[PDB]
């Protein structure tokens, strides 16, 4: 009980959904035809790892998820890969002609097409559920698919199930793979549009995944399955407390009640480690304080920023593997009285922590180590507004000359859209520079 | 003379359940609820907490409740998971998510009947119920929201009875969330209105004496339930086994409680343990009324004592406990209210818990108890100047100015208790 239906949109989704569902099978001892023989009870349980996997009678278990793209090539390779026999075929959705990297065709033009099919094979998952929680959402700013269709599914998902939660992994565009000039108008129009919708938004940015991929991992040139076997650790992390239980694991609701405190300010900065290679892995093995002190090293988090140049309104520590509290309790003082973490005024300075027992798992062939720990640590600094700045600026600087604006207005479109969204992106930046002021 | 419990919540239950291990273990009941004990003065006053069922079996009058199965799960698995009446066991699924609005407004609301249900069955069968007792705490949402929801609803069916609590409440030392300081602050409202006894468990002490004076490098919340599970065993011992003192809820209220709104305790224990040296009289005195020994992270020589009890267990010189009690008087003379004459109480009680040869339980009300408002009220303050985190609660139905209301209302209540620490003669 208390599931949660995972939904990739567009090509960035989708991948990383592979990923995803890949290292989740490895985890939880799941084969590529579904059989997982630690399940005792067959086609049912209320096991912790059923909020992800429902079971038939015939011992599959078969991900909560739902795959949807406009065009086929991406979501064929996942009918014909490894792990085809995981999905029912209805899960598994394709459009015949892409959004073209415009938000109005995902939004307007040819998401209206597929939309209500989406939203159909959506509610045949939740009537499966005895007590969904809500809803996990992968997609990427830059696509016209990932951008324009996920706000249509947005809106349509708050009409449809009320205010039942909804959270967001977002790609941030970032040049070294982003191949599309247009993408800064796509990730303000749909950062506007599912504002409203989002309860908790994490934002990886590839340029950061990039470069950590190129650093920690010696990769000359990291491929798009780099990139996304490491958002799957991060992702997994996040997703573990939900996954697995103990008698030190906090669910990520808990976390998500300290994480925001306005509804707004929604967007947690993730950090991860450790990223190592097996080669340097070997004879190395770091401790709970080596890794914590990672969590507070910028080189090392999913969206490039500087938290020293902010303020936190929130801290928390999900570990998993071998740790006890009394090392986590000891690495937190010394790093307490060495680093700049300033808290603003009116919220507390305390550390919300959370252990997994069950270790990180690594995918066979990958370039990460196996390692006994690791922590993922979630962080509501204002720095992340920066982010939102960089964007805000590509997005001006072609706004001016209206350049590719007629794209947009071919398919329907009108100016004032881009306006209020830019507008909106203003008030959230104004937003972020009131929470961090001092009170009087 | 029956008492009727109820326990609610992660916390509340956590605690209730310890509570009976120990007291069933004091009274000779195993865990399947068959008596094999030595003395009769066990069962003479048994039926104060158990009912009398088919094949001379024992089951305490409680009420389990919380609003997501898991830790009742736990209890009914527990060592002492199978004494309680199944019947007695009340959930729901969803939870409250450290929401008092959930637990007192929306999802608590939802399942408050089905509590209430049980609680007519287990008073049907009360030859004089006496009152209730609330296991809880105040920093979560069910045993914080539907907890004081309980209360409110009992109040109305059962208007001249008893209602007392064991309430546990937030520090930032041990917190699990940021939203603490407001579910306490709306809870504390509810018991200053609906409450004969909160006995005031603070968990900043309860972890300033495990790693201070216990030594423990890193306290669990099983280490906190051992002090706080002792104590209640204490605070029980006068009714729960047979001196010459005629207790009654009512008219242990009656002595402790001069003002309705000051009912607000600050317990106590000694000797602190996690040795065999027999502790001495002179000791267990000075322990009791030390500063270390108190369950509410308040310092009594920043107060005055409005009452005080002492309750003493073990075979000890009455004579040598009036001595010394009498001669700690004098040692913090200036802290008692000069206008309330006697008022210091002694209870003495023959049968010592388990593995202690002697133990004190200190019950004080302590116009030093403000501090530990003071500091709620502080953090309620730094958030909601800036009305952090209030989208939770809004979200829920609730307007700003019940918070307001609640916050007046702890303020008036520290501002109550500051007059009386000034009064004089
Ligand atoms: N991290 C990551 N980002 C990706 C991946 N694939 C695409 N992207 C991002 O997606 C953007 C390019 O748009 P697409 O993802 O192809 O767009 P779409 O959502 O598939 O929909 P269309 O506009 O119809 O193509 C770039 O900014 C990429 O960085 C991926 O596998 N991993
Ligand atoms: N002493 C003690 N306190 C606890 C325990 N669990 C939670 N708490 C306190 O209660 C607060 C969290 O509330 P919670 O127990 O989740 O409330 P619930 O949702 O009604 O179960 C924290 O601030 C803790 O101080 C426990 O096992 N022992
Ligand atoms: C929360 O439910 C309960 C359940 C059981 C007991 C109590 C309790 C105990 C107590 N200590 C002993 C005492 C104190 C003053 C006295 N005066 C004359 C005899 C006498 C005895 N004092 C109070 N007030 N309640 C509260
Ligand atoms: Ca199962
Ligand atoms: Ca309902
Ligand atoms: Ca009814
Ligand atoms: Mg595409
Ligand atoms: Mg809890």
């Amino acid at each position: 009980m208390r599931e949660c239906i995972s939904i990739h949109v567009g090509q960035a989704g989708v991948q990383i959904g592979n990923a995803c569902w890949e290292l989740y099978c490895l985890e939880h001892g799941i084969q590529p035809d579904g059989q997982m023989p630690s399940d005792k009870t067959i086609g049912g349980g209320d096991d912790s790892f059923n909020t992800f996997f429902s079971e038939t009678g015939a011992g599959k278990h078969v991900p909560r998820a739902v795959f949807v793209d406009l065009e086929p090539t991406v979501i064929d390779e996942v009918r014909t890969g490894t792990y085809r026999q995981l999905f029912h075929p209805e899960q598994l959705i394709t459009g015949k002609e892409d959004a073209a990297n415009n938000y109005a065709r995902g939004h307007y033009t040819i998401g209206k097409e597929i939309i209500d099919l989406v939203l159909d094979r959506i509610r045949k998952l939740a009537d499966q559920c005895t007590g969904l929680q809500g809803f996990l959402v992968f997609h990427s700013f830059g696509g016209g698919t990932g951008s324009g269709f996920t706000s249509l599914l947005m809106e349509r998902l708050s009409v449809d199930y009320g205010k039942k939660s909804k959270l967001e992994f977002s790609i941030y565009p970032a040049p070294q793979v982003s191949t599309a000039v247009v993408e800064p108008y796509n990730s303000i129009l749909t950062t506007h549009t599912t504002l409203e919708h989002s309860d908790c938004a994490f934002m990886v940015d590839n340029e950061a995944i990039y470069d950590i991929c190129r650093r920690n991992l010696d990769i000359e040139r990291p491929t798009y399955t780099n990139l996304n076997r490491l958002i799957s650790q991060i992702v997994s992390s996040i997703t573990a407390s939900l996954r697995f239980d103990g008698a030190l694991n906090v669910d990520l609701t808990e976390f998500q009640t300290n994480l925001v405190p306005y509804p707004r300010i929604h967007f947690p900065l993730a950090t991860y480690a450790p990223v190592i290679s097996a080669e340097k892995a070997y004879h190395e093995q770091l401790s709970v304080a080596e890794i914590t002190n990672a969590c507070f090293e910028p080189a090392n988090q999913m969206v490039k920023c500087d938290p020293r140049h902010g303020k936190y309104m929130a801290c928390c520590l999900l570990y998993r593997g071998d740790v006890v509290p009394k090392d986590v309790n000891a690495a937190i003082a010394t790093i307490k009285t060495k680093r700049s973490i300033q808290f603003v005024d009116w919220c507390p300075t305390g550390f919300k922590v959370g252990i997994n027992y069950q270790p990180p798992t690594v995918v066979p062939g990958g370039d990460l180590a196996k390692v006994q720990r690791a922590v993922c640590m979630l962080s509501n600094t204002t720095a992340i507004a920066e982010a939102w700045a960089r964007l805000d600026h590509k997005f001006d600087l072609m706004y001016a000359k209206r350049a590719f604006v007629h794209w947009y207005v071919g398919e329907g479109m009108e100016e004032g859209e881009f306006s209020e969204a830019r507008e909106d992106m203003a008030a959230l930046e104004k937003d972020y520079e009131e929470v961090g002021v001092d009170s009087v | 003379r029956e008492i009727v419990h109820i326990q609610a919540g992660q916390c509340g239950n956590q605690i209730g359940a310890k509570f009976w291990e120990v007291i069933s273990d004091e009274h000779g009941i195993d865990p399947t609820g068959s008596y094999h004990g030595d003395s009769d003065l066990q069962l003479e006053r048994i039926n104060v907490y158990y009912n009398e069922a088919a094949g001379n079996k024992y089951v305490p009058r409680a009420i389990l409740v919380d609003l997501e199965p898991g830790t009742m799960d736990s209890v009914r698995s527990g060592p002492f998971g199978q004494i309680f009446r199944p019947d007695n066991f009340v959930f729901g699924q969803s939870g409250a998510g450290n929401n008092w609005a959930k637990g007192h407004y929306t999802e608590g609301a939802e399942l408050v009947d089905s509590v209430l249900d049980v609680v007519r069955k287990e008073s049907e069968s009360c030859d004089c119920l006496q009152g209730f007792q609330l296991t809880h705490s105040l920093g979560g949402g069910t045993g914080s929201g539907m907890g004081t929801l309980l209360i409110s609803k009992i109040r109305e069916e059962y208007p001249d009875r008893i209602m007392n609590t064991f309430s546990v409440v937030p520090s930032p030392k041990v917190s699990d969330t940021v939203v603490e300081p407001y579910n306490a602050t709306l809870s504390v409202h509810q018991l200053v209105e609906n409450t004969d006894e909160t006995y005031c468990i603070d968990n900043e002490a309860l972890y300033d004496i495990c790693f201070r004076t216990l030594k423990l490098t890193t306290p669990t919340y099983g280490d906190l339930n051992h002090l706080v599970s002792a104590t209640m065993s204490g605070v029980t011992t006068c009714l729960r086994f047979p001196g010459q003192l005629n207790a009654d809820l009512r008219k242990l209220a009656v002595n402790m409680v001069p003002f309705p709104r000051l009912h607000f305790f600050m317990p106590g224990f000694a000797p602190l343990t996690s040795q065999y040296r027999a502790l001495t009289v002179p000791e267990l005195t000075q322990q009791m009324f030390d500063a270390k020994n108190m369950m509410a992270a308040c310092d009594p020589r920043h107060g005055r004592y409005l009452t005080v009890a002492a309750v003493f267990r073990g075979r000890m010189s009455m004579k040598e406990v009036d001595e010394q009690m009498l001669n700690v008087q004098n040692k913090n003379s200036s802290y008692f209210v000069e206008w309330i004459p006697n008022n210091v109480k002694t209870a003495v009680c023959d049968i010592p818990p388990r593995g202690l040869k002697m133990s004190a339980t200190f019950i004080g009300n302590s116009t030093a108890i403000q501090e530990l408002f003071k500091r709620i009220s502080e953090q309620f303050t730094a958030m909601f100047r800036r009305k952090a985190f209030l989208h939770w609660y809004t979200g829920e139905g609730m307007d700003e100015m019940e918070f307001t209301e609640a916050e007046s209302n702890m303020n008036d209540l520290v501002s109550e208790y500051q007059q009386y620490q000034d009064a004089t003669a």
